[PDB]
């Protein structure tokens, strides 16, 4: 792949996301969505093996179905309102269709079946781009239309996403599938707290983006895609084992790490509206995400798995990868709890 | 007498396609 | 980094420095085939850089001060013990073969990096494409098990698939009887332990498995013992070849840029050599690996990165 | 409380900038200096607490626990430096760093005026102990012990977070000084029943309650010696401090919602003492004894009378010191014979006489020999439970008989009888082990002269 | 929540009303903690690249601390402004609607009655 | 010389060192100036002068 | 077959072998004797002794002695004037409004 | 100094005490205003406590 | 599914056993039909007969659980003369769990289902009595 063509395609992805974010017209939202998806397809097919083409095919089919549903909701809203301003919708059918289209684009359960296969079939950098950047635009569109969202539908999608993500991630050994199920659970949390205070949703989105970026950056720094290849890291670079230990502890929401702050503020917001059963259920379910995170930390940092002979040949050479912003997001994802009142900048 | 560290069987259990 | 996408954007095209003398030449043969001095005389005729044959301590020569490390830090294996006792209980034979394959892969990456960055041809001795011959001979002699062959095939399948074959492969035909006469004339006390069956198996897997599969993807020149001494005939044959086979023809700037990006990252080169496949020969325990790694870190010039070692005489660390 | 927090975090550059051989000396010296400094918290008044700031305060309940923590840290540094002898230097500094961090979280936990800050520190204490257990433990099942411990604590404590946030939204503040004056009766309903369960189950798990105690004979056993000391001596008392602080909001619903746990903990101590009678492992026997004593503290807190509260805090401090000493003695035996079986190494009084004297003193304080503070706490709890009901004297007398039985069974099995013939590596006792034993014993015996400083905020 | 407030003047980090507020001190404890975060990130950057942690590249660690202090100062300014706006809107709405916020008839404890539950 | 190959970080990149120190000094003086005018405008608007 | 490559269990080191005067603190005799001196001085001579002296002379811990003195004063004052020493009601019934029933 | 590592911690204690005193001065809103300890100021002083 | 729950909760407890049992059976059959639809969608059967047999089995099991729970809770409310009491719903939930154990033909899963679904039914009864909200409307 040419460096210049790669640059143009990446700026086209960001341009599509910007076009979705800044526009006041529904047709422009649709245009930005298709521009983003069309530009991001070649990032998935960088390596040209059958798994990448299979993942690209499944991603294309899912995004095209969601896009057609979104256009249907927009046309129904135009029919029943005569305008295109991106604001609250004037039909329950249009609201339901748009909510399910955005759920399909985000990959929340029960539309979650494409996320782990697509994440597994593509490289680590493209998977990072997908699971981090692709979710900024549907959450912005959801942030713009909350007066029309059905509460029962979005809460059902949230609790289903959390439970299905935890139960799915319990069984995986590949790192990309673990990251995908973790993503599903976190989007469940984010859209759970959406209708009460969307600022908490923005804070959770930012924290999840930073933590996922740190974990994926460590993964490509060590070039590990499985559990055992990650377990070999103690005999190559133990500082990376310490970093993945603290980041995986923070991903589980354990205090006093920075991953405790989103669910803490979400539980704080949900109890103000006299909803007590759902935050307890979501915490008890997030214990499963903590379980497979702790299993990863057992295999990687807190024990010494047997290594092989050629690790000496790997000892004799230093790393030269451009681990971009890795110390910054490593610090920002673990020691940010004393700066919790900084969330007022997002309102 | 020393600390126990995982054997080949531990990692071989951890290294399947599914857990 | 010294080379990256920014340099390739700014006009660094590898086809500009690629002349007609930039060829990759691999010399093969039996144990004492005399291919060494033939490779030397070829390399000093077309003015190509000679890479001597990679041993256990090749990576020690590439890094650090270039002096050979102790055997417990590099290799953890002995060639002399393989010659004395090929059927040893500790699995020295396959451990040595795997380490030598990794060293040959590192040497191939270094050769390709030099070729793509300087545009100068490189003469090699027994590259990675002619390394499985010794593994097949060791398996046919019963020295190693089937699992060792399966592990080697997995590592080779995931490593050799992203490299380009040599331009010219030169093979030197010396019979096993003359090979045995040469090794008794040499005087090495452990090299006289080599049986005739091992050399016969090496010759059989050179002739019947290596040359038929390499004549399709590259060009093979084959010589006898006495006509290999005339290096002028060999350099005439190399200068009069018609290069029309192999994947070297359909190489544009983008493909060679990706290849050069691959071969200059040595940790990305050796990523798949230590795959988590637990064989009794190559799996090292946790305590032993920890002890050896802590011993290796305390070596002079090895504790930190290359430019940041105070005890070996580096300055301006606080500004670096 | 910043005059104790700042030297504790300054211990971290002290252990990360010391020499390769001077880390233990420096850390032990400066931790002992801060432990001496911790006596300035004894400026307590008969009416008002010692309120430092908006975030920190320390009444007469949290002060003995603070002094115990800050005194316990150099003991763990002295204990844990023999089995970490051959360890890498960076791993040694990481171990000392986890101990320092745990002490910092513990001294920020007991002084937290806000309840949610207490919760945050009380669950920040989970990570260093889990890392210590699962990394420097010696056995295979240290990973399973860490999983059990972590998940019992978190499953107990997430409803506590939900209930504390509900109390914050309903009352308007979680400040403990405000809630003493703004408290309201909690009527009888199902909502308040689940409020009581949510506010109580975290500290019932952490104490532990009988039936929720399954994580204790694992985490107390597969841990290293310093981990076992900090788990038995301090970490079980976070539950006691939490129930002492949180019972203020749960009235008058406690008087009938406390019945099932009173029956669980009155019958539970008999079961755990009987388990102690038939234990093949010394460390497990000490852990089950800890379960029984914490069941006593649970009953004392639940009946909520002044005598019960004084007995509960005195018993907490006394059991912390005694359990730490017993774990240290068992660790010394483990270093000598490399096995935790109680029947293996016998008759050690003929070989180790002064260690046998230390064993006898620890056993005597375990069975509450008067006038030790063990007996003072146990006696006050017995008096208050007799005031509660009269058949509690039958239960307490049975518990005392079995407690004396298993303590003397420990002593007679390990120290008395004929020595093992084939064991010949019984080295003489080092000065370090004897100094550790005496530093556990002498404060415990000295506190009987002035027992008024460990009797809680309503002495 | 406050989009109607931040809707007439969009995409402004700090509106002109923020300059009436006291700026954070340069000895702010939050700013010092953010500088410590920057120092920790510099040390991690030294550590992952196998450099001497406390000695290599003092210019890099100084730029880390400086960048963290700069960004943290501006974020703290915005945070203080937004809490000020929250309080201002709250008090204006309380004052504008006196019917919905009546004065509570406070009574001394000699008139109120509380049930007594004995602990025996 | 100790090494067989000259390391890429064998000598400090003086251009990068100068850029780092200049950027840090520029950021510090810009922050100080911004804080000074901020407190001046606060005292001007509030009349605390 | 033969299993993976691993060092055997090392023999336990006797600290009394190379150093019969060991206190068990460190393998170097100087570090060991200095650790013993540090622990014995700063633990027993400093913390225990001066801590016991500090606790012994605490300035009227929790106002018990003041309470005894004030109780003596109040008992003398109430006994001199024929007053009852203590009443059944802590607060005055005059300043208490009972609920009407 | 060759023993600065032995003066890291006591200066930490001194700095913590100084910060405690500073915060105590910061919390002086009810100095000489409490109903139990309200009294007239003796001359040659300005505050009851610091 | 909204009208089924209202028509179940419109009947006073301990009053009409047949109508309460019918409403509970309809709710159970609907849930079993949803489960069977997802089962035959994701895990495709070998033939039409296997799929319709799985559908009938799941629907019948869920409907039997619902009928047994409704009948047992209504009967216990009738006998004890305590209509507003979660103990009746606990008894009905344990009866439903024992029916689930009878259908699957194993004692242990039946006992575990008795305990867990009796606790769940009791919690639903407490929520109906105290007005707990599960999908709470936004308020602040
Ligand atoms: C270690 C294992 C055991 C752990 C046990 C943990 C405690 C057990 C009970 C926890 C209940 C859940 C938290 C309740 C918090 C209540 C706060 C409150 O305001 O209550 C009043 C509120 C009342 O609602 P409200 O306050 O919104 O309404 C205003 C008040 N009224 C009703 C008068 C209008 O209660 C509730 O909202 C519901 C409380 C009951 C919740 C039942 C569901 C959970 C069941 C137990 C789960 C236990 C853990 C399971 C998993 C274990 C591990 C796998
Ligand atoms: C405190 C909570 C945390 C607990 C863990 C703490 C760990 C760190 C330890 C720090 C240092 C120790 C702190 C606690 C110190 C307690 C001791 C103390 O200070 O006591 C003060 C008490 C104070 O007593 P007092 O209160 O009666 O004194 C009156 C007060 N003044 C002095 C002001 C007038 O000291 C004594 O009681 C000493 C009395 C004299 C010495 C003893 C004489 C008799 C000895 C026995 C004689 C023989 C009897 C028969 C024997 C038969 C055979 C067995
Ligand atoms: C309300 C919120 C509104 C929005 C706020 C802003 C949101 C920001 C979201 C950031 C999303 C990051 C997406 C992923 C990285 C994008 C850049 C990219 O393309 O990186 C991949 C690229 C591939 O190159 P290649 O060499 O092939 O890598 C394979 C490894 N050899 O290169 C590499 O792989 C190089 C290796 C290092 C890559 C590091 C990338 C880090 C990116 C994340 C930084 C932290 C997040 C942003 C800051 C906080 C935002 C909240
Ligand atoms: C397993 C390990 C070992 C053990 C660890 C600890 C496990 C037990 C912890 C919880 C114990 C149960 C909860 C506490 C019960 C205390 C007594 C009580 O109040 O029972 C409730 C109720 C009493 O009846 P009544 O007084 O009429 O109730 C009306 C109240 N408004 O009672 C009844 O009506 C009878 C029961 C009805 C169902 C209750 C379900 C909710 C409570 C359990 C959850
Ligand atoms: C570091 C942050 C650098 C920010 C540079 C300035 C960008 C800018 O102008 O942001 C404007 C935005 C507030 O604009 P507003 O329209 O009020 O917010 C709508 C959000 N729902 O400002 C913000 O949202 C400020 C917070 C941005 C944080 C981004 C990284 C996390
Ligand atoms: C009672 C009636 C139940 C009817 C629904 C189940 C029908 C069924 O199982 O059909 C089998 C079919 C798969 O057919 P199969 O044989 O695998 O295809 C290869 C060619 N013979 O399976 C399918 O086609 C799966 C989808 C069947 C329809 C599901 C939704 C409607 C039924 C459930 C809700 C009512
Ligand atoms: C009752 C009963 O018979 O249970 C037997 C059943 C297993 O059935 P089986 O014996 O195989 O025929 O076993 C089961 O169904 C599982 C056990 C039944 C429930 C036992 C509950 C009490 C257990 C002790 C709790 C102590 C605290
Ligand atoms: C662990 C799991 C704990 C679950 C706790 C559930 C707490 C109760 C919530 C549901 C409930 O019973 O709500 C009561 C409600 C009737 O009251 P109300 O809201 O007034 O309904 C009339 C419509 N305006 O009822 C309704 O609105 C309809 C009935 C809802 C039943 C939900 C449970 C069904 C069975 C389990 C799935
Ligand atoms: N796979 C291998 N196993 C053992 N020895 C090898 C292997 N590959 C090359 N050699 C060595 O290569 C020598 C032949 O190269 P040369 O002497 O340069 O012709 C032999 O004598 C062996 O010592």
């Amino acid at each position: 792949m040419n460096p210049i063509i790669l640059i143009i395609i990446l700026m086209t992805v960001m341009l599509g996301t910007i076009i979705v974010m800044i526009s006041t017209h529904w047709l422009l939202i649709w245009i930005g969505f298709e521009m983003n998806m069309l530009a991001i397809i070649p990032i998935m097919m960088k390596k040209h093996n059958p798994r990448a083409t299979e993942a690209s095919t499944k991603y294309f089919l899912t995004q095209s179905t969601a896009s057609m549903l979104l256009m249907m909701a927009i046309i129904i809203n135009l029919m029943f309102s005569g305008q295109w301003t991106v604001m609250k919708l004037f039909n329950p059918m249009a609201s339901m269709l748009m909510t399910m289209a955005l759920a399909m684009k985000l990959g929340m359960a029960p539309f979650h079946f494409w996320v782990p296969e697509v994440t597994q079939g593509i490289p680590l950098s493209s998977g990072l781009i997908l699971l981090t950047w692709q979710k900024l635009a549907p959450m912005s569109v959801l942030y713009q239309i909350l007066p029309s969202i059905n509460l029962d539908l979005i809460l059902t999608l949230s609790i289903l996403s959390i439970t299905i993500g935890g139960w799915g991630g319990l069984n995986q050994t590949q790192l990309r599938k673990i990251m995908a199920y973790s993503s599903i659970a976190h989007m469940g949390w984010m859209t759970a707290v959406l209708l009460y205070n969307p600022t908490m949703t923005l804070l959770n989105l930012i924290i999840y983006i930073i933590m996922t970026s740190t974990m994926f950056t460590l993964f490509m720094a060590n070039s590990t895609t499985t559990t055992l290849s990650l377990s070999h890291t103690w005999n190559k670079a133990p500082i990376m084992t310490i970093l993945v230990l603290i980041t995986l502890l923070s991903m589980g929401g354990l205090p006093p790490l920075s991953g405790f702050m989103p669910k803490w503020m979400i539980i704080q917001e949900m109890t103000k509206n006299d909803s007590i059963i759902l935050p307890t259920l979501m915490a008890i379910t997030a214990l499963l995400n903590l379980y497979f995170y702790m299993r990863l930390t057992y295999s990687t940092a807190l024990t010494m798995f047997p290594s092989t002979n050629n690790m000496k040949m790997k000892w004799q050479f230093p790393t030269t990868k451009r681990m971009t912003l890795l110390p910054t997001m490593t610090v920002l994802s673990t020691m940010l709890l004393p700066l919790t009142p900084i969330l007022s900048i997002l309102e | 007498a020393r600390q126990w560290q995982p054997d080949v069987e531990w990692a071989e259990q951890y290294g399947g396609a599914v857990m | 980094l010294q080379y990256g996408p920014l340099a390739y954007i700014l006009g660094e095209k590898t086809t500009k420095k690629m002349t007609e003398n930039s060829k990759l030449i691999t010399v093969d043969g039996n144990i004492c085939s005399g291919k060494s001095k033939l490779a030397k005389e070829v390399a000093e005729k077309l003015g190509l850089k000679h890479f001597p044959e990679a041993g256990i301590h090749y990576a020690d020569s590439t890094t650090g001060d270039g002096k050979p490390l102790p055997v417990r830090f590099s290799g953890n294996c002995s060639l002399e013990k393989f010659y004395d006792d090929p059927k040893s209980n500790d699995g020295n034979s396959y451990r040595l073969q795997a380490w030598l394959y990794a060293s040959r892969l590192l040497q191939y990456a270094d050769a390709l990096e030099h070729l793509l960055s300087t545009g100068q041809g490189v003469v090699l001795e027994r590259s990675i494409y002619s390394d499985f011959v010794f593994l097949e001979a060791m398996y046919r002699q019963g020295f190693i098990r089937k699992q060792c062959v399966d592990h080697y095939n997995q590592v080779k399948k995931v490593t050799v698939c992203e490299y380009l074959p040599p331009h010219v492969v030169i093979y030197v035909d010396v019979p096993v009887s003359e090979v045995q006469s040469r090794i008794q004339k040499k005087g090495n006390p452990h090299e006289m332990k080599i049986t005739s069956a091992y050399l016969q198996d090496i010759e059989n897997v050179y002739k019947g498995t290596f040359l038929p599969e390499m004549s399709e993807k590259c060009e093979v020149l084959q010589y006898s013992a006495w006509e290999a001494e005339d290096a002028e005939k060999v350099v005439e044959d190399i200068q009069y070849l018609k290069y029309d086979k192999g994947p070297w023809l359909d190489q544009d700037d983008r493909k060679l840029h990706n290849l050069r990006m691959l071969v200059q990252d040595k940790l990305e080169v050796l990523n798949y050599t230590s795959i988590p496949v637990f064989l009794p020969e190559v799996t090292i325990g946790a305590h032993q690996s920890d002890r050896v790694f802590q011993e290796f870190t305390e070596l002079p010039g090895r504790k930190y990165r290359a430019g940041y070692n105070e005890d070996v005489g580096d300055k301006w660390i606080w500004l670096k | 409380m910043l005059k104790y927090i700042i030297p504790t975090m300054m211990l971290m550059p002290l252990t990360w900038l010391s020499k390769n051989s001077m880390i233990w000396i420096n850390t032990t010296l400066h931790s002992l200096l801060i432990s001496l400094t911790s006596l300035l918290l004894l400026n307590q008044f008969g009416d008002n607490s010692l309120n430092f700031s908006l975030t920190f305060f320390s009444d007469s309940l949290s002060t003995p626990l603070l002094i115990l923590t800050m005194w316990l840290l150099p003991l763990m540094l002295m204990a844990s430096q023999h089995h970490l002898s051959k360890e890498n230097l960076a791993r040694k500094k990481l171990f000392i760093s986890m101990l320092i961090l745990l002490q910092l979280f513990l001294i920020m936990t007991f002084t937290a005026t806000e309840l949610i800050f207490f919760y945050i520190m009380f669950e920040a204490t989970l990570v260093p102990t889990l890392i210590i257990i699962t990394r420097w433990g010696n056995q295979t099942e240290r990973l399973n012990a860490g999983l059990y411990f972590l998940f019992y604590t978190l499953a107990g404590s997430l409803p506590l977070l939900v209930a504390l946030i509900y109390i914050q939204n309903t009352m308007g503040s979680l400040n403990f000084l405000i809630l003493q004056y703004w408290v309201q009766p909690m009527p009888n309903s199902w909502s308040n029943t689940f409020m009581w369960l949510a506010c109580m189950m975290a500290f019932m798990v952490k104490m532990p309650l009988y039936g929720l105690h399954l994580w204790l004979p694992k985490a107390h056993v597969e841990a290293p010696i310093a981990g076992s000391m900090v788990l038995a001596a301090i970490l079980l008392k976070l539950g006691g401090y939490g129930m002492m602080r949180i019972t203020l909001l749960l009235n008058p619903i406690t008087d009938f919602m406390a019945y099932p746990f009173i029956m669980l903990s009155l019958w539970g101590m008999i079961m755990t003492s009987s388990i102690c009678l038939r234990q093949t492992d010394l460390k497990s026997l000490i852990a089950y004894s800890s379960v029984s004593h914490m069941a006593l503290v649970i009953v004392a807190i639940l009946i909520q009378t002044p005598w019960s509260y004084m007995g509960a805090t005195a018993l907490m401090i006394a059991h912390g010191l005694t359990s730490s000493m017993l774990f240290c003695l068992a660790n010394s035996n483990y270093e000598r014979v490399h096995s935790r079986t109680m029947i293996l190494a016998r008759g050690l009084q003929t070989l180790l006489p002064l260690m046998a004297a230390w064993w006898l003193l620890a056993s005597l304080t375990n069975l509450a020999l008067p006038p030790s503070i063990n007996l003072i706490g146990e006696l006050f709890v017995v008096m208050s439970t007799f005031s509660w009901s009269n058949i509690t004297i039958i239960l307490m007398g049975l518990n005392m008989v079995i407690t004396a039985l298993y303590s003397l069974y420990m002593l007679i099995t390990t120290q008395r009888g004929k020595h093992t013939h084939h064991i010949n590596n019984i080295l003489p006792s080092f000065t370090r082990e004897n100094a550790l034993m005496s530093l556990h014993m002498l404060p415990l015996l000295l506190l009987s002269l002035n027992p008024k400083i460990i009797l809680g905020p309503l002495y | 929540m406050m989009t109607g407030r931040q809707a007439r003047a969009p995409l402004q980090f700090l509106p002109d009303e923020a300059r009436s507020l006291p700026p954070p001190k340069l000895t702010d404890p939050r700013l010092a903690y953010i500088g410590f975060l920057g120092y920790c990130s510099g040390l991690i950057d030294n550590a992952i690249r196998r450099r001497p942690v406390l000695s290599a590249g003092l210019h890099r660690q100084f730029l880390y601390i400086t960048s963290f202090v700069f960004v943290g100062y501006y974020l703290l300014k915005r945070q203080d402004y937004m809490y000020a706006v929250r309080d201002h809107d709250m008090f204006s709405y309380i004052k504008s609607h006196p019917e919905d916020f009546p004065e509570k008839d406070k009574k001394t404890y000699r008139e109120v009655f509380e049930e007594f539950h004995p602990v025996r | 010389k100790f090494y067989i190959q000259e390391p890429p970080h064998g000598s400090p990149n003086w251009l990068k060192v100068g850029l780092t120190l200049g950027t840090s000094a520029f950021l510090w003086i810009y922050l100080i100036k911004q804080h000074n005018e901020d407190v001046l405008e606060y005292k001007r608007r509030n009349g605390l002068e | 077959t033969l299993r993976w490559q691993e060092d055997p269990e090392p023999e336990d080191e006797n600290l009394y072998e190379k150093n019969p005067d060991s206190h068990g603190y460190d393998k170097d005799p100087a570090v060991d004797v200095w650790n013993m001196r540090v622990v014995f001085f700063f633990g027993f001579s400093i913390v225990l002794v001066l801590g016991s002296t500090f606790v012994a002379y605490l300035p009227d811990y929790r106002m018990q002695e003041w309470a005894r003195r004030e109780a003596e004063r109040l008992v003398k004052y109430r006994e001199a004037h024929g007053l009852p020493l203590m009443e059944s009601n802590c607060f005055d019934p005059s300043k208490i409004q009972l609920p009407e029933d | 100094r060759d023993h600065w590592i032995h003066v890291l911690v006591p200066v930490g204690f001194v700095f913590g005490y100084y910060l405690d005193r500073k915060n105590d001065e910061k919390l002086a809103a009810f100095r000489n205003k409490s109903l139990l300890y309200k009294r007239e100021l003796k001359p040659q002083e300005e505050v009851t406590w610091k | 599914a909204k009208t089924l729950l209202h028509q179940y909760w419109d009947i006073p407890e301990g009053t009409e056993c047949h109508r309460k049992t019918y409403a509970a059976t309809s709710i159970g059959g609907a849930s079993g039909l949803v489960v069977s639809a997802y089962s035959v969608a994701l895990k495709t059967p070998t033939s039409f007969l296997e799929g319709v047999a799985r559908t009938g089995r799941y629907t019948f099991t869920a409907a039997a659980i619902g009928a047994i729970f409704g009948l047992t809770s209504c009967i216990s409310a009738q006998v004890r003369e305590k209509p507003d009491d979660p103990l009746n719903y606990l008894i009905g939930g344990c009866a439903g769990g024992l029916t689930l154990g009878a259908r699957t033909r194993s004692y242990g899963i039946g006992a575990a289902a008795c305990a867990y679904m009796g606790l769940t039914a009791a919690l639903v009864k407490m929520g109906q009595l105290e007005g707990w909200k599960v999908f709470a409307e936004p308020k602040v």
